[PDB]
């Protein structure tokens, strides 16, 4: 199949609501392509940036990570939040274990095992409010797979009573859909960005574009 | 959506104190009035005491959440779902982890304890449900400790399988009670892993590692008794391969296209290593009787042909000697049936008639085996191992060594036997099983035929190799044969019975060879004329250019 | 983990026994344990305690009634 084939080319946006034709020209504005290291480097330089992490070619390769986003409008305290997430993840990895082994018709004891393996988490500097996007890097799949996805995680997220199971956005299963790079100004007069975790240290882990298969 | 009062009534059910509010709440604004709860008792969310601080409700993904205005910290948050039976949601979770399956023939399979559990009268899947309530989340616990909440949960997930899956499709693992074996590197899954393969069989007994390890007295023992059995001599080499080879086969649960005849006089051990491979891989090894040999299986019920279902090795001892009276000679039909990836037989009161082979099927036997009828087809299915090694006691130590037949007489040791049936060395024959296995089945497995024992079918053998066929490119030398004396009638070279019976009977001895010879005359008898009884065959040993 | 230098900490909400690493919560995992249900329930599971009934390989039960087991 891809065998060699190996995403490490980072395709980027630096504004929202980019024209088509200027993206069709590839103007240096919006559009621009770096890799992890030169990634890396160009947030260091200029830290007020607004950079949105997105496909380029969707009908040439069509693999990337397993990408999701919680949203809640309430704190909460420490053991909850453990509590809460590992719940979550349990119910998460076994309906995409299902789904694998239903539709796809992979095997559900690795889809499940790779997806608990490794995954990567993020936190919001906001105080009221808890965000975050986990990006599950042992697990490859196409656009359409996570379209046809999306139903079940919204009859898996009003179906169920953890609060965050319930705050799944499903939305973000699109065509050419988006995602902010963490550590990044979503707005240019916003200072709410994503901070990092111990876990892990390299941005290379939190991104759904950068394929590498172990 | 739901109505209106019943999420009032939930939401008042929630909060154990009363609320003063209540009069006030309508269908237009019951996200924006604060309500006042009356703290006569702490309330439901966080004890605390008497919170200083009204509530307020939120509508979001169809959902009523509750939050306490001010510090997040002092209350917690709820979570009120719109609708959905909490039963069906929880059949849905069970559901999903692949704990239970439907099966082609009809039938559920439930996994639990680290096995598939596979019944036809028993509610299994409530067994199921209340096992796995653990792993689910503590609200969910509550309703599966109720029966008729479990009724109804399975009544959900017998109502959510549609399809068939597929069972025992892996030829070279070996399912124990805990885990299955893999044939290949020999290292033992466990716990979920096992759960890939859909084993629905098992050895009947629990694997550990600790007994299965290469050194051992145990396996010095083992190995002793082996060599007495078998000893390690350039004679028996391609014997003792033979004997390695069944003996390993019987792991495999693909389908053998063979038949092994264990032949030995009398006390040469063969019970021995029966009882040896019944230790060893536990209930797969199934005995049955002689029957099969000597009847036919579409009429009527047949259960051990049921029985015979999905079974490793099958085991066939005590046979009566054919020469005597009342003999029933090998079916060979059955042996040409019962080398097929699909048996037909019915069990008794059912309708099935079909069964999967995945059996090695092993013949004990004292005597010469004795067929009806013999054919190619009969050759290529069929092999033997001889057994000559005498274990008697001193007493007949000498009434032993005269005898032609035991080729090496040993003491007739009263140990083994209730350690055997100890299972003192189970463990330590499958290392040598396995070990086994890795040096002869791991490219392709397959068993071979030996024609050259069996003395039965040597005639048959012979004529081959003593008799051709006469064709067209025997004309150019007609003087030759006009030498011999046949002749060109009907444009073939004929031979006369009496010129063929005299010229046999010079190079065989007939009486045991008169009977097939005579088969031989008929099966291939041709009529040129009213009299002229003429054969279509050649004597290769004196027309070869005569 | 070695040793967990942090003493763990017991804590009751709703019914329910949380126990949680003290220090950094981060660095344990939280366990829950439930409280007592339907007393049917209960009394089922002191029954079974006792090993007066187990279940044989042939599908049936067998009890301990008047000092002899009954199948
Ligand atoms: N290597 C050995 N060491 C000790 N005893 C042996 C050995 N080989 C055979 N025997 C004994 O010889 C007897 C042979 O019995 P059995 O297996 O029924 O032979 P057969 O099947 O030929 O009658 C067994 O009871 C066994 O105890």
């Amino acid at each position: 199949d891809a065998a060699i084939r190996g995403n490490d080319v980072i395709f980027v946006l630096k504004t929202i609501g980019v024209p088509s034709a200027c993206r069709q020209n590839e103007d240096p504005r919006f559009v621009e392509a770096f890799k992890c290291d030169e990634l890396e480097r160009y947030i260091d330089n200029n830290p007020e940036c607004t950079l949105f992490e997105s496909l380029r070619d969707e009908e040439a390769y069509s693999i990337v990570r397993i990408f999701m986003d919680v949203d809640l409008d309430a704190c909460l305290d420490e053991i909850d939040y453990l509590t809460a997430i590992q719940d979550f993840i349990i119910e998460v990895s076994n309906c995409v274990a299902r789904f694998a082994f239903t539709e796809c018709g992979a095997i559900h004891e690795n889809v499940i095992k790779s997806m608990r393996s490794n995954f990567s988490l993020t936190k919001s500097t906001n105080r009221d409010k808890t965000s975050f996007h986990i990006i599950f890097l042992d697990t490859y799949t196409t656009m359409d797979t996570l379209i046809a996805m999306k139903r079940t995680l919204l009859e898996l997220s009003r179906s169920s009573e953890n609060p965050l199971t319930r705050s799944i956005d499903t939305a973000v299963y699109r065509r050419k859909t988006t995602l902010r790079v963490v550590g990044t100004r979503k707005n240019p007069n916003c200072d709410t960005i994503h901070v990092m975790q111990p876990p892990h240290d390299n941005i290379e882990d939190y991104l759904f574009t950068y394929v590498d298969m172990n | 959506f739901i109505s209106f009062e019943d999420a009032i009534k939930r939401v008042s059910k929630i909060f154990i104190n009363s609320i003063i509010n209540f009069n006030d709440l309508d269908e237009n604004n019951f996200t924006t009035v604060p309500l006042v709860i009356d703290y006569v008792t702490p309330c439901a969310l966080c004890k605390k005491r008497s919170h200083k601080h009204p509530h307020q409700l939120s509508l979001e993904n169809g959902a009523i959440r509750i939050y306490k205005t001010g510090n997040p910290h002092s209350c917690k948050v709820k979570i009120v779902p719109l609708d959905g039976n909490k039963l069906f949601n929880i059949a849905q979770r069970i559901l999903d982890t692949n704990s239970v399956l439907l099966t082609e023939r009809g039938d559920h399979i439930v996994w639990i304890n680290n096995s598939w559990k596979f019944n036809s009268e028993e509610p299994l899947i409530t067994k199921l449900i209340l096992s796995i309530r653990h792993q689910l989340p503590k609200e969910y616990s509550s309703e599966l400790l109720c029966p008729r909440k479990r009724k109804t949960v399975e009544a959900n997930i017998r109502d959510m399988l549609v399809d068939s899956v597929e069972t025992d499709t892996y030829p070279d693992k070996l399912p124990f009670k805990n885990g299955v074996l893999d044939l290949v590197d020999g290292m033992f899954y466990s716990g979920d892993d096992a759960k890939k393969y859909t084993c629905t069989v098992s050895t009947g007994f629990k694997f550990d590692d600790t007994k299965f390890v290469e050194d051992s007295p145990e396996m010095e023992e083992l190995m002793n008794i082996i060599n007495d059995i078998q000893p390690l001599t350039d004679e028996n080499k391609k014997n003792r391969e033979l004997y390695e080879k069944t003996l390993s086969s019987c792991l495999c649960g693909a389908t053998k296209g063979c038949l092994t005849f264990f032949f030995g006089e009398t006390a040469t051990g063969k019970s021995t290593t029966k009882r040896l491979l019944k230790s060893a891989i536990g209930d797969l090894f199934v005995e049955t009787g002689q029957t099969i040999l000597t009847d036919v299986l579409d009429k009527g019920p047949n259960p051990f042909i049921a029985n015979m279902h999905l079974k490793r090795s099958v085991f066939c001892s005590e046979l009566p000697d054919f020469a005597c009276s009342g003999s029933k000679k090998i079916r060979s039909d059955n042996i040409k049936k019962l080398t097929e990836p699909c048996v037909i037989g019915r069990p008794c009161f059912s309708n099935k008639i079909n069964n999967r082979n995945h059996a090695t099927i092993i013949i004990d036997t004292n005597y010469k085996p004795v067929f009806d009828r013999i054919d190619n087809a009969l050759m290529r299915r069929i092999a033997v191992v001889r057994f000559r090694t005498h274990f008697s006691q001193p007493s007949g130590r000498e009434a032993a060594e005269n005898n032609d037949a035991y080729d090496k007489v040993k003491l007739l040791d009263e140990g083994l036997d209730g350690k055997i049936q100890n299972n003192r060395y189970r463990f330590a024959f499958l290392y040598l099983l396995v070990k086994w296995y890795k040096k002869y089945h791991i490219p392709i497995m397959k068993l071979y035929p030996t024609p050259e024992e069996i003395p039965d079918f040597a005639f048959y053998l012979k004529i081959g190799t003593l008799l051709v066929s006469s064709s067209v490119k025997h004309i150019p030398l007609m003087t030759d044969l006009s030498k011999k004396g046949y002749i060109l009638y009907d444009n073939v070279v004929t031979l006369p019975l009496t010129t063929f019976q005299q010229k046999i009977s010079k190079y065989f001895n007939s009486r045991l060879f008169g009977h097939d010879i005579e088969s031989f005359i008929n099966r291939h008898k041709k009529f040129a004329n009213v009299s002229d009884e003429y054969l279509q065959y050649i004597f290769i040993e004196d027309i070869s250019s005569p």
